[PDB]
């Protein structure tokens, strides 16, 4: 059963696929989405995004946006992603918590826009995608995994490069 | 010193059942002794016709070997009537209500003029005893058949007190007048009259027996079987004297019970021979004596615990066996002669008997140090260990009590095959000295064990396993061909507790070689022969030696027992303990040159990376910072002698390869006031150290790795010196502006973030500050606790087979395992590796969390946790347990002088993992008491998992990593770039750490962090077991703060996004991930 495509309070289910595994005999991932505005800077005109995959960085959220733009010609000014505390590395800010300056929810993400046209366009478009995937989940646009995980995250045993952390320490002390 | 008398009254309240289980027993007792009153007399005979009287009759007659012949025994039998009273535990009202069942005592004394004054020749006094009880029990079976109690009671011939030369008749009941509830058996034992002879033939040195050897067993057994009432006469005299006596005897007898010394006998291979009535008569002797100046050591005007104190202080301090004893008389002082009899001795003048001659030199030698150890654990006023000194049965398992246990299979064939199967002597003097062949060869095998080992073990104990102390009426003795002989066992347990300082010393020296060579040197070269050698050393010292070949699997204790068994007592016996080799090759073998022929107490690879660190230590002191080094000092597992695969050079895939090591500088006032600036200043010092090291000492390799262990400071960068000797070190910088900076973070944090920031500071304190004193005390305690390093090595192997080690920290396991070393009581210090490991498992099964903490004082035996500090750790344990009653987040409370807080090492562990540890230890102890130590027993003790776990993600690395991890079934260099170490190392532990760190509210994960310690011979396979929280037992509706991955099917309910989350795990590691299974 999939035809339920509207929740209690404004939530939208966005499903997509998972690729081949060598020992699995329709692996399906959901996102939840609402939207909200305020008078502040970047927490205005922004959609909530719940149940996002491992370390969803810029450029494949941007190929998602780009295939929506090359599919339906939507108005879409999004090129940076906000408030994705993926694993749990940035709950507190110990620097400003013990510092002079640098001052001024769980598993959520914060995807802004700039336009009322963009938020209404992406909102009713992804609602229509939610409905069409609810009655037929068959050949939606899907997750092109030109692997960001094995490049942008495999640094656990890669040593920190010398001139890079030299320049980091030098500019930060300066 | 206030809870002890309440413990006395409480244990008495559990032990007294003194009407409902005893009055009907007195009723049946009245029945039995009036029946035996009504049994009549019987007159003169001869045994040459009593054999035909017992020819086809249902009754039999016991004896001793040789069986009586009518030629030298032209012998006569008379049957008169004794008048019965009650004796002993029942008559002094000390009944103990076991599940096994205590015995009871009876009186069959003897008149005078039915037997002559020459009972001192060839055991026909006990033959008329045997024929006496034989006719009495045949008339008792006739009275059974005419008093209709045939269906439920059962009569049994038996060996009285496990002595084959005293048979008795025990009634036990088998399934108003039938009964099965309280302790069972009644016996029928004999007595002889008090005054029988002249005064010079009761000292046990005498001889009157056939072809002058003494017969101490014989002229103690006839004396014991004569006097069974003088003991009660002066015992009731002392009962009229003192009021303390019944409480004294009950606490002493359950003491002797839970440490296993029963009053059977020690000669024929049994832990025991010392018992409650010997204990009480020496108690009365020490009451009315005990000094050379007639110092009454006990006064009988006060309570029981102080008399218990006094009598065991006496029998712990004053030696009885090897040099003299105090002797006492009754009809009453006590005084010390200094004549050692090579026997535990105490002597009488009213009876003129040597009471402990039922008990061996080895059993006294181990019981005296049991008494010294219980003095040590009830003369300390700080703790409370009444559970250790009177509750736990330390004898119930065969391997917490002894370090080493071997089989002795004896397929000697028959009694006439003994001549050319038994390699000892078998002659007249030896079998008239030692009565049976069982206690003869038990004494001989203890002697050859003690001479083969000497100071290489502490104490010896032999036991004939499968020994049986009862036999039916259908056979005259036990005659059952068990295990390969007609003797009263099947095989032999030889058991050792070992001096751990001299386990694997591969030379056991004899005397120095003079020209006219000494007699004990002659004994030495007779005992060793082909293996004996004349010897010099590097100091020019001539002696007699024999060398051994140390091995990681087989310790040389096994080979020296093997040689001294297949030379001096048999040739075709078999000696083995495959369990020893089983866990000794469970321990990983390092890829070192000649590392199969190394020992298990060998710490040489640890010394080697300590020397390589000493070279790095010198070349890092001799350089120049702008702010010089105060102290560089190592803190890692290889420095506290704890890593499993002990470090070989050039081993990338060892996660203990990079050793943690901390340097600190001067107390400079120029530290930056902010945490990220401070971390970048410390790494600026590290960058200058790295550039000067790569400038001058070019043979060291160096890079930088970002630390992520301390949460929420992403600037901790550690360097990594790769030594040319082949080791790696994680250098860190400690300042004095870190702990006060974190405390002010605690101060000005947001009000609901204080427990999270305190978790950060506890990880900091566990990593930098307290780890230094941790590795100091463990490195300083490992050289008095010499089995501690291998028992932690396969304890963490065990813990990684069961894969808890990703949650339980290393230092928590180290404290758990140092508990049975710094406090081994009531057991002894582990002198063998299995003894240490199953003492660890037995403790963590037995130990309950919520009521009792685990304090432990990390001090060498003979700085210690005082009474104020002990009550302070009890107080903050009480504060933790009444702030949280059932252990929601703080689940283990272990604490020491290096950590009075307790929270430090046990934070962040989940309740499924902690209950998994306790439950799996209880499963282990239950299985060991089910089956005993066997090869398949140890194999499923170390099998991985297969329990109620819910995920099995199965993993392989593209190359096997035991070649490049140092466990051999060759890496010797570093490449030209320092990033190939990445693909040579495994990702699985930090990948599953990120998985748990993201999924921490929805489910917990796991992995085996050492891939090929446990993952096959090729060293490739690892599992990942997930476990859903008990919160997610249903289907919740979507809220904002529930922290899960969802698949709603209806409007309200959501469920676990199971298929996509383990597919995303499979995508996060799909080169490593090859298989998934749900349970």
């Amino acid at each position: 059963i999939e035809d339920i495509s509207a929740m209690k309070n404004g939530f939208i289910v966005v499903p997509f696929k998972l690729p081949d595994h060598k020992a699995l005999p329709a692996s399906l991932h959901f996102m939840f989405a609402k939207r909200h505005q305020s008078s502040n800077s970047n927490e205005s005109d922004c959609l909530f995004l719940v149940n996002l995959p491992l370390l969803s960085n810029i450029e494949h959220m941007k190929k998602f946006v780009g295939q929506l733009c090359g599919k339906y010609d939507t108005v879409s000014h999004v090129e940076e992603l906000l408030y994705n505390d993926e694993f749990g590395l940035h709950e507190v800010d110990l620097s400003a918590l013990t510092s002079d300056l640098m001052s001024s929810p769980r598993n959520t993400a914060l995807l802004k826009f700039v336009d009322a046209a963009s938020i209404n366009n992406c909102w009713n478009a992804l609602k229509k995608y939610s409905n069409l995937h609810a009655k037929h989940p068959n050949e939606l646009f899907e997750w092109t995994y030109t692997t960001p995980s094995f490049t942008t995250f495999v640094n656990f045993y890669k040593p920190l490069d010398i001139d890079y952390l030299k320049e980091d320490i030098h500019t930060h002390m300066a | 010193s206030n809870i002890f008398k309440l413990q006395i009254d409480e244990l008495l309240e559990q032990v007294k059942l003194k009407q409902k289980h005893v009055l009907k027993v007195e009723k049946f007792l009245h029945k039995l002794y009036d029946i035996l009153q009504e049994i009549p007399d019987w007159e003169e005979k001869s045994l040459a016709e009593v054999d035909s009287f017992f020819k086809n009759k249902i009754v039999s007659v016991p004896f001793v070997d040789p069986k009586p012949i009518p030629q030298n025994t032209n012998y006569k039998f008379n049957y008169k009537k004794p008048d019965i009273s009650l004796i002993g535990s029942f008559a002094l009202k000390a009944g103990i209500y076991q599940p096994n069942g205590s015995s009871i005592d009876t009186l069959l004394t003897m008149p005078k003029e039915l037997f002559e004054k020459k009972d001192f020749l060839n055991f026909r006094c006990l033959h008329k005893r045997s024929v006496y009880l034989a006719y009495l029990t045949h008339h008792l079976l006739i009275l059974l058949k005419k008093d209709k109690l045939d269906s439920f009671l059962q009569l049994e011939y038996s060996y009285f007190d496990n002595d084959p030369l005293l048979p008795i008749l025990r009634i036990s009941c088998s399934k108003d007048y039938n009964f099965y509830k309280t302790r069972f058996s009644i016996n029928l034992l004999i007595g002889f009259p008090y005054k029988v002879f002249e005064p010079k033939k009761l000292l046990p040195n005498r001889n009157c027996i056939r072809i002058l050897p003494a017969t101490p067993l014989y002229n103690f057994s006839v004396l014991s079987s004569s006097t069974h009432e003088n003991y009660l006469k002066y015992l009731y005299k002392t009962k009229k004297q003192t009021e303390s006596f019944v409480e004294a005897t009950v606490l002493g007898r359950l003491w002797l019970q839970q440490r296993g010394f029963s009053s059977n006998m020690s000669h024929s291979g049994s832990l025991g021979g010392f018992g409650t009535f010997e204990f009480t008569i020496l108690m009365a002797a020490l009451l009315n004596g005990g000094g050379i100046n007639s110092n009454k050591i006990l006064l009988h005007g006060f309570s029981s615990y102080q008399l218990f104190k006094g009598v065991i202080k006496y029998l712990a301090t004053m030696d009885l066996c090897h040099d003299g004893h105090l002797q006492f008389h009754s009809n009453p002082a006590s005084k010390y002669i200094d004549e050692g009899f090579q026997t535990p001795t105490l002597f009488d003048k009213s009876t003129k008997v040597n009471i402990l001659t039922k008990m061996t030199v080895s059993s006294y030698q181990i019981l005296k140090e049991y008494a010294g150890e219980t003095l040590r654990m009830l003369n300390n006023v700080v703790q409370d260990q009444f559970s250790n000194i009177f509750l736990t049965n330390i004898s119930r398992f065969d391997n917490l009590k002894y370090d080493l246990c071997y089989d002795v299979q004896l397929p000697l064939g028959k009694y006439n095959n003994l001549e050319t199967s038994l390699a000892a002597t078998f002659g007249s003097m030896e079998r008239v000295k030692f009565i049976t062949l069982e206690n003869f060869l038990a004494h001989k095998i203890t002697n050859v064990a003690r001479y083969a080992l000497g100071d290489r073990i502490k104490y010896i104990q032999i036991e004939m396993v499968g020994q049986k102390s009862d036999f039916p009426i259908t056979k005259r003795k036990v005659y059952s061909n068990t295990g390969g002989n007609h003797f009263n066992f099947d095989f032999v347990r030889v058991k050792l507790i070992v001096n751990p300082s001299e386990c694997d010393k591969l030379v056991t020296k004899g005397p120095a070689h003079s020209e006219t060579m000494s007699t004990e040197a002659a004994v030495f070269k007779n005992f060793w022969g082909i293996k004996s050698s004349l010897r010099r050393f590097k100091d020019g010292s001539i002696t007699h030696c024999c060398v051994w070949s140390t091995s990681s699997s087989e310790p040389i204790i096994s080979s020296i027992v093997n040689f001294a068994l297949q030379k001096h007592v048999s040739k075709k016996a078999q000696i083995s303990n495959e369990t020893i080799k089983k866990f000794h090759n469970f321990l990983p073998l390092p890829n070192l040159p000649s590392s199969a022929k190394t020992s298990v107490l060998n710490l040489s690879s640890f010394f080697n990376l300590k020397k390589s660190f000493d070279d790095l230590y010198k070349i890092i002191f001799q350089m120049k910072l702008p702010l010089s080094v105060k102290s560089i000092l190592p803190v890692g597992s290889a420095f506290r002698y704890t890593s499993l695969c002990q470090p070989v050079p050039f081993a990338y895939s060892d996660p203990d390869f990079f050793q943690d090591v901390i340097l600190e500088f001067e107390t400079s006032p120029k530290w930056p006031d902010e945490i990220t600036s401070l971390e970048k200043a410390k790494t600026a010092f590290l960058l200058k150290i790295q550039e000067e090291l790569s400038a001058n000492s070019s043979t060291y390799r160096s890079f930088f790795s970002r630390d992520e262990s301390i949460p929420y400071n992403l600037e901790i960068v550690t360097l990594n010196i790769l030594t040319p000797e082949g080791y790696g070190f994680k250098f860190r910088v400690l300042t004095e502006r870190d702990e006060i900076l974190y405390l002010r973070a605690i101060a000005n944090a947001r009000n609901e973030l204080k427990p999270e920031l305190e978790a950060t500071f506890l990880k900091f304190t566990a990593k930098y500050l307290a780890s230094v004193r941790h590795t100091r005390t463990l490195e300083n305690i490992s050289h008095s606790y010499q089995f501690y390093s291998p028992v932690v090595r396969l304890f963490k192997r065990w813990l990684d087979t069961h894969l808890l080690l990703g949650h339980i920290t290393d230092e928590l396991a180290e404290l758990i395992a140092i508990k049975p070393f710094v406090d081994p009581a009531p057991y002894f210090i582990p002198g063998s590796l299995e003894n240490g490991f199953l003492k660890v498992l037995k403790f963590i099964s037995q130990w309950n969390w919520k009521d009792d903490p685990l304090i432990l004082d990390l001090v060498k035996p003979e700085e210690r946790l005082t009474l104020a500090q002990y009550k302070g750790i009890q107080m903050n344990f009480t504060n933790l347990r009444n702030s949280d009653p059932n252990g929601t987040h703080l689940q283990f409370f272990v604490a020491s002088k290096n950590d009075p807080s307790g929270i430090l090492y046990s934070s962040g562990i989940p309740l499924p993992i902690a209950t998994r540890l306790t439950a799996l230890a209880k499963v282990a102890v239950n299985l060991l008491q089910t089956h005993g130590l066997n090869q398949q027993t140890i194999n499923l003790l170390f099998t991985p998992g297969l329990k109620d776990y819910d995920f099995v993600v199965d993993l392989r690395t593209p190359i096997g990593l035991k070649s490049s991890c140092g466990i051999l079934s060759a890496p010797s260099n570093f490449p030209e770039n320092l990033n190939d170490l990445s693909e040579k190392m495994d990702p699985t532990y930090q990948l599953v750490k990120y998985l748990n760190l993201k999924y921490k509210n929805s489910l917990i994960l796991s992995s085996r962090k050492y891939i090929g310690v446990n993952g096959g011979e090729k060293g490739d396979k690892n599992v990942i077991t997930g476990l859903i929280k008990p919160l997610f037992k249903g289907a919740h509706k979507f809220r904002v703060n529930l922290d899960c991955n969802v698949k709603p099917v209806d409007d309200e309910n959501v469920i676990l996004n199971k298929e996509a989350i383990f597919h995303e795990i499979a995508a996060f590691g799909n080169d490593m991930v090859i298989n998934f299974e749900t349970d």
